[PDB]
C-alpha cells in the first residue's frame, strides 16, 4: 500500500534520517528495542505502521531506509548510539575513502566502486514492499558524498524506475554564511542532475533556520539537533495523510501532480508553522487565519527571498491537527483578496485541503510545545530565482581564472561540463523569467 | 614564463591606472561635497535674512 | 585500517618527535612502561593510528628515526619514554654530516638509505592501507635536510598516492646556527617545491619572542619550543585522531588549502598563549579566540602577514562551543578587514571544530593559514645566496665531494622564478 | 552592550583613576580580590559598563594606563586594589618625559603609541557597541598632556562617532609645579579646542581652599582631592550607571550644554561639602542644595562666576525627593538673579534626578554648568605665554627636539581668537 523507501546519503542525510526515524518511533509509541514491551500500561501503537515500519512474525519492526556514507566515522557514531538494536548492520554501508566536499572522486573514483551493493540493497527493500509511490532521498549539495554519490545513484534509479516518484531534499549554500569554499563547485554540477533527471526538488538553507530560531525560539547558542527536528517535523507534516487518514487524504501523487507546473520549474517553497518554543505557545491564541497569513511572511520562509519581487503560480496547502473547515474557507477568502500577495494574472486560485485528525505530538527534551494544529505550505514563485542568479555569479567569478580546478582535471573529468552546467542554468533562469512575465 | 610574469606586472600597472581613475571620480565627488556645504550654508542664510 | 606512518630526521627533528610522542602518550593515558593507563572513551578505538596492536595491549610507537650521528640515540633513549620505542628503527651511521647537505646526501646517503627504505617498506606492508607519511626535521644541518628530501623523493616515487607533509624549520639571519645554512636552505627548497606535497614553516626566534613577551618565562629553552610544536601537531591531527561533528583530514586540507602546487607553504599557530599568572583570569569565548588568531602577535613567524594579502585560511577548533559564532566572526572580519585577503576569492576561511576537547585544557584551536608573508624570507634568502655565490665562498667543500656548481645556478634560477611568481600573485587584481 | 571604555594618562591622572576605581568598587560592592560581595539590586544588571563578564563572576576593570615612567606602576599596584587590574594594559616606557610636551610627543610618542592603539582597538572590538571613551589626565607634565591629546586625536580619527570627554587639570599662577607649564598649557589648548568633544576644568588650589574653609581638614593631601574628583565623576556617571526616572547620558549633555564647539569647557561641582562635626547637624532639603549649588563658595574653580553670565546649567540630582522643587527653585532664581544669565535664552537650567541614591550617602547632587568665569584664566595664560615668548626663554629645549617656533605663534593666534570670541559672546546683547 502507501509505502515508501527513504535514502540517506552523507552525514547530513544520515542524521536527518535518524531524526525522522526517532520522531516516528516516539510519535507511534515504537520502543527502541523493536518490540512492544508495554504489557502493563499501554500508550498507543494500534495504528497503520506499515507505511514505514514492517511487522514480523514475532512482532518486530524493521526500518525501511538506506543509510549509506563514504566515510565510516558517521556510521560508527550512529552504531554506538542507543538505537543500534533497531535497524540492521547491513543497512549501514561503510567505506574506505570518502569525498568530503568533492564531486570528482565521489562521482568517478569513489562512488563507482560501491554500486552493486547498494543496488542489491534497494532492490531487496523494494521487493519486500508491495506498494511503492515515491522515494525520500536525503543528501546535501555542499557534501561531496551527498552530491556525487547521490547523483550517480539517482541517475540509475531514474532509468530503473520511471513510474515511481522521485523526490529530493538537501541543504542550500547560504549566500551570506557557508561551511566550505567549493560548495558552488558541487552545487553547479548537482543542479543539472537534479533538474534534467528528477521530478521535484526541495531546497532549504540554514541561515533562515537560525533567524527563525533566534526570533521565535529565542536561543543564543543553537545546535544541529533543533535544525534536524524542524526538518523532521516538516517531513512528517508532508507525509501525514499516508500513515493516518482524515477528512481529505492527500497522498504523495495527489500533491506532486499539481506541485509541478512545468518539467523545468519544480522547486517549491516550503514553510512550516507554527515554529515556536514552549513559552511561545502558552499565552498565544492560535487560529488558522493568523498562521496562514504568517506563512506568507518572508521572515518565516526557510529560503531568504522576498515574495513581493515575483508572484505565485501554483500553491499547495496542507494541515495537520484539529482544524475546522470554516476557518480554512475564511482564510482562503482573506488571502484571495490581499493586495500585498502577488500572483499571476491567469491562475485565480490553487491550493489543497489536507485535513489530518491526528494532532502533532511532542518530544521530551525538544523545543517544540504542544500545539493543537500545524500547517505547512508548498508554493511556487519566481522570486526564488535570485538564488540561482547569485550561484551563477559566484561560479562565473570563480571560473574566470579556474580556482581549484586543476584538482578536478587531475581526478578525471571533462572541463566543458562547467560550461554546459553554466549554459543550462542560464537557460533555466531565462525560462523562469519568461514564465514570471505576464501578458 | 618571465614574459607572462611581466604581463602580470603590466596588469599591476593597469590596476594602478584604475586607482587613478577612481581617484578622479573621488575628486569629482569631493567637489560636489564642497558644493553641498556651500549651498546649504549660503542659501539657508539668505532664507534666514 | 587508516593509519599514519611517522618519520624522523635531524637531531632537532628527533627531539621534537620525542616530545610529540611524550605529549600524545600523556594525553591518551599511556604509562612509560608500554601498557595503557587511560580513562577516556575515544582513546581506544582510533588509538591504532600511531600505535600497533600486539599481545597484552602493549601499544608500540610507529616512527623511524634517521640520523647520521650515534650521539643523538643515547640522549633520546635515556629519557623517561626513550625505552618505549623500537630500537630497530634507530638507524645511525658512523660519520657525521658536518652540517653538509651535499656530503650527507652523497656519502652518508648511499649505503645507509637501504636499511631505512627496507624498514619503512616493512612497516607499510604491515598495515593494510595508509594515507600519508609525516616527517619532522630541520633545515639547519645535513642530517634532517640532507636525508629527509631524499627519503621523501623515494617514498613519493614508490607510493605516489600518499600525503607528503612536513614541518621543516626555516632559518633566520638574526638567529643562525650554520655558516653554510643559506646553501643548505637553497638546496632543500628545490626539493620541497619539486617533490613534496605540503610544507609548514617553523621558526625558533619567533617562538622565543612569543614565549618572552606573552608567556613571560624565566629560562625558556628548546624544551618549551618542542612542547609548543608538539601541541600544534596534536591540534592539527585531532581532526583524524579524535573525530567530532565536522571532522577533516590532511589531504582535504592540502587540496582546499593549496591553490597552486608550487605554493604549498603554510603558517601554523595556536590560540591560548597566556602567561602563568593569567591562566586563572581569562574569558573562555569565541571573539577572544578570533582576535588572538587574527592578529600577528600570537603567530609564529619572524615576519608580518599584514604586508600582503590572505590567500587561504583554515580555523580548526577543538572544543564544545557552537557553529554560528565562527561564521559570524569570519564574516565580519572579511567585511571589515577587506584589504587583507584576496578580494577575488570570497570566503577564504574554512570552519572546523573538534567536539572532543584535549587533555589538560578545555579550549584549544590551531591556525593553518597561508598569508602573503613568506616573500620577505624568500627574497632575503635569495639575496644572501647571491651575495655568497658571487665570489664563491665556502664552496670548495661541496666541490670536493663530487657535485658540480650548476646545481646552485639552477636552484637560484628556480628561486628567482618562484619569488617572481609570488610577487605577481601577491597583488592579484580583479581586472586590467 | 552599551559600555564605556576608560583611559589613563599622567601620574596625577593615574592616581585619580585608581581612586575612582576604588570608590566605584566600594560603592558597588567589589572585594579587592576580584569577586562580587554586593547586596544591592541595580549593581548586577548594568555592572558591565565598566567591567567585563568572565568565568566565576570575577569582573575585570576596563582601563588602559598610559605612562612614560615605570615609577608609577609600583606605586599604583602595591595598593589595596592594585592587584585587580590588567597588567597588560599597563604600558610604560624607559625614559621620562621631563615635563616636556614636545619631547614626549615626538620621542616617547612614536614607538610606544602602537601598543596602546593595539590594546584599545582590541578592547573596542571585544565589545558589541560603545558610546565614548573617558580619559583622566593632567596638563602639568609631558605624560598626561603629551599623550592624551595624541590618543584622543587618534581615537577621533579612527572612530569619529564617539564621545570625547576628559577632565584635564587646568594650571594656576598661584600654585605652580612646572616652569614651562604655560608652554604645555598653550600647546594642549589647541588640541583641546580642535580635536576634543568636551573638556572639564580641574583645579587643585580651589579644592584646597574648599577643604580648608569648609571641610576644615587637619592635613589635607592629594588623597582628599582624588576622593572628591572620584565622587564628582560618580555623580556625573550615575545617570547611565544607575538609571532612575529621568535618565540622561553623556552625549545629550554634550549637545545641550555646548552652544558652540569652540566653547566646550565646563565647571563641575558637588553639593554636600560639610565639615566632620557638621554631618550630624544638617537639614536635607532642596533649597539648601540649591544654594550650595548656586553660590561661588562651593564651586571648585579658582575664579569668580559672578563676573560674567551663565550660559548652560545642568543640575543632576541623586536621591529620592521631588520634581516640583527643582523647577520652582530655578524659576525663582532666574526671576531674581536676572543679571547672572543670558537673557536671550530663557530656561538655561536642566533638571535631572537619579532615583538611585549613592552608597554611603542618601542625598547627593552635582553641578555641570558652563559659566562665564574661565575668561580670566584664558587671558592670564595668554599674557604669561606672551611674556615668556617675547624673549624666547626656555625654548632651546623645544627647538633641539626638532619642532619649530611657528607652532607657538599659531597657538597664541588661536588663543587670542578664542578669547576675543569668548569676550564678544559674554556681552550677548538682545539687539543693537
Amino acid at each position: 500500500m502507501r509505502e515508501c523507501i527513504s535514502i540517506h546519503v552523507g552525514q547530513a542525510g544520515v542524521q536527518i534520517g535518524n531524526a525522522c526515524w526517532e520522531l516516528y518511533c516516539l510519535e507511534h509509541g515504537i520502543q527502541p528495542d523493536g518490540q512492544m514491551p508495554s504489557d502493563k500500561t499501554i500508550g498507543g501503537g494500534d495504528d497503520s505502521f506499515n507505511t514505514f515500519f514492517s511487522e514480523t512474525g514475532a512482532g518486530k519492526h524493521v526500518p525501511r531506509a538506506v543509510f549509506v556514507d563514504l566515510e565510516p566515522t558517521v556510521v560508527d557514531e550512529v552504531r554506538t548510539g542507543t538505537y543500534r538494536q533497531l535497524f540492521h548492520p547491513e543497512q549501514l554501508i561503510t567505506g574506505k575513502e570518502d569525498a568530503a566536499n568533492n564531486y570528482a572522486r565521489g562521482h568517478y573514483t569513489i562512488g563507482k566502486e560501491i554500486v552493486d551493493l547498494v543496488l542489491d540493497r534497494i532492490r531487496k527493500l523494494a521487493d519486500l514492499c508491495t506498494g511503492l509511490q515515491g522515494f525520500l532521498i536525503f543528501h546535501s549539495f555542499g557534501g561531496g558524498t551527498g552530491s556525487g554519490f547521490a547523483s550517480l545513484l539517482m541517475e540509475r534509479l531514474s532509468v530503473d524506475y520511471g513510474k515511481k516518484s522521485k523526490l529530493e531534499f538537501a541543504i542550500y549554500p547560504a549566500p551570506q554564511v557557508s561551511t566550505a569554499v567549493v560548495e558552488p563547485y558541487n552545487s553547479i554540477l548537482t543542479t543539472h542532475t537534479t533538474l534534467e533527471h528528477s521530478d521535484c526538488a526541495f531546497m532549504v538553507d540554514n541561515e533562515a533556520i537560525y533567524d527563525i530560531c533566534r526570533r521565535n525560539l529565542d536561543i543564543e547558542r543553537p545546535t544541529y539537533t533543533n535544525l534536524n527536528r524542524l526538518i523532521g517535523q516538516i517531513v512528517s507534516s508532508i507525509t501525514a495523510s499516508l500513515r493516518f487518514d482524515g477528512a481529505l487524504n492527500v497522498d504523495l501523487t495527489e500533491f506532486q501532480t499539481n506541485l509541478v507546473p512545468y518539467p523545468r520549474i519544480h522547486f517549491p517553497l516550503a514553510t512550516y508553522a507554527p515554529v515556536i518554543s514552549a513559552e511561545k505557545a502558552y499565552h498565544e491564541q492560535l487560529s488558522v487565519a493568523e498562521i496562514t497569513n504568517a506563512c506568507f511572511e518572508p521572515a518565516n520562509q526557510m529560503v531568504k527571498c522576498d515574495p513581493r519581487h515575483g508572484k505565485y503560480m501554483a500553491c499547495c496547502m496542507l494541515y495537520r491537527g484539529d482544524v475546522v473547515p470554516k476557518d480554512v474557507n475564511a482564510a482562503i477568502a482573506t488571502i484571495k483578496t490581499k493586495r500585498t500577495i502577488q500572483f499571476v494574472d491567469w491562475c485565480p486560485t490553487g491550493f489543497k485541503v489536507g485535513i489530518n485528525y491526528q494532532p502533532p505530538t511532542v518530544v521530551p527534551g525538544g523545543d517544540l510545545a504542544k500545539v493543537q494544529r500545524a500547517v505547512c505550505m508548498l508554493s511556487n514563485t519566481t522570486a526564488i530565482a535570485e538564488a540561482w542568479a547569485r550561484l551563477d555569479h559566484k561560479f562565473d567569478l570563480m571560473y574566470a581564472k579556474r580556482a581549484f580546478v586543476h584538482w578536478y582535471v587531475g581526478e578525471g573529468m571533462e572541463e566543458g561540463e562547467f560550461s554546459e552546467a553554466r549554459e543550462d542554468l542560464a537557460a533555466l533562469e531565462k525560462d523562469y523569467e519568461e514564465v514570471g512575465v505576464d501578458s | 614564463s618571465a614574459r607572462q610574469l611581466q604581463r602580470e606586472r603590466e596588469a599591476m600597472e593597469k590596476s594602478e591606472k584604475n586607482r587613478l581613475l577612481r581617484a578622479r571620480k573621488s575628486l569629482h565627488t569631493q567637489k560636489e561635497l564642497g558644493l553641498r556645504h556651500q549651498k546649504l550654508v549660503e542659501d539657508a542664510q539668505r532664507n534666514h535674512r | 585500517m587508516r593509519e599514519i606512518v611517522h618519520l624522523q630526521a635531524g637531531q632537532c627533528g628527533n627531539q621534537i618527535g620525542a616530545k610529540f610522542w611524550e605529549v600524545i602518550s600523556d594525553e591518551h593515558g599511556i604509562d612509560p612502561t608500554g601498557t595503557y593507563h587511560g580513562d577516556s572513551d575515544l582513546q581506544l578505538e582510533r588509538i591504532n593510528v600511531y600505535y600497533n596492536e600486539a599481545t597484552g595491549g602493549k601499544y608500540v610507537p610507529r616512527a623511524v628515526l634517521v640520523d647520521l650521528e650515534p650521539g643523538t640515540m643515547d640522549s633520546v633513549r635515556s629519557g623517561p619514554f626513550g625505552q618505549i620505542f623500537r630500537p630497530d628503527n634507530f638507524v645511525f651511521g658512523q660519520s657525521g654530516a658536518g652540517n653538509n647537505w651535499a656530503k650527507g646526501h652523497y656519502t652518508e646517503g648511499a649505503e645507509l638509505v637501504d636499511s631505512v627504505l627496507d624498514v619503512v617498506r616493512k612497516e607499510a606492508e604491515s598495515c593494510d592501507c595508509l594515507q600519508g607519511f609525516q616527517l619532522t626535521h630541520s633545515l639547519g644541518g645535513g642530517t634532517g635536510s640532507g636525508m629527509g628530501t631524499l627519503l621523501i623523493s623515494k617514498i613519493r616515487e614508490e607510493y605516489p598516492d600518499r600525503i607528503m607533509n612536513t614541518f621543516s624549520v626555516v632559518p633566520s639571519p638574526k638567529v643562525s646556527d650554520t655558516v653554510v645554512e643559506p646553501y643548505n636552505a637553497t638546496l632543500s627548497v628545490h626539493q620541497l617545491v619539486e617533490n613534496t606535497d605540503e610544507t609548514y614553516c617553523i621558526d625558533n626566534e619567533a617562538l622565543y619572542d612569543i614565549c618572552f613577551r606573552t608567556l613571560k618565562l624565566t629560562t625558556p629553552t628548546y624544551g618549551d619550543l618542542n612542547h609548543l610544536v608538539s601541541a600544534t601537531m596534536s591540534g592539527v591531527t585531532t581532526c583524524l585522531r579524535f573525530p567530532g561533528q565536522l571532522n577533516a583530514d590532511l589531504r582535504k586540507l592540502a587540496v582546499n588549502m593549496v591553490p597552486f602546487p608550487r605554493l604549498h607553504f603554510f603558517m601554523p599557530g595556536f590560540a591560548p598563549l597566556t602567561s602563568r599568572g593569567s591562566q586563572q583570569y581569562r574569558a573562555l569565548t569565541v571573539p577572544e579566540l578570533t582576535q588572538q588568531m587574527f592578529d600577528a602577535k600570537n603567530m609564529m613567524a619572524a615576519c608580518d602577514p599584514r604586508h600582503g594579502r590572505y590567500l587561504t585560511v583554515a580555523a580548526v577548533f577543538r572544543g564544545r562551543m557552537s557553529m554560528k559564532e565562527v561564521d559570524e566572526q569570519m564574516l565580519n572580519v572579511q567585511n571589515k578587514n577587506s584589504s587583507y585577503f584576496v578580494e577575488w576569492i570570497p570566503n577564504n576561511v574554512k570552519t572546523a571544530v573538534c567536539d572532543i576537547p584535549p587533555r589538560g585544557l578545555k579550549m584549544s584551536a590551531t591556525f593553518i593559514g597561508n598569508s602573503t608573508a613568506i616573500q620577505e624570507l624568500f627574497k632575503r634568502i635569495s639575496e644572501q645566496f647571491t651575495a655568497m655565490f658571487r665570489r664563491k665562498a665556502f664552496l670548495h667543500w661541496y666541490t670536493g665531494e663530487g657535485m658540480d656548481e650548476m646545481e646552485f645556478t639552477e636552484a637560484e634560477s628556480n628561486m628567482n622564478d618562484l619569488v617572481s611568481e609570488y610577487q605577481q600573485y601577491q597583488d592579484a587584481t580583479a581586472e586590467e
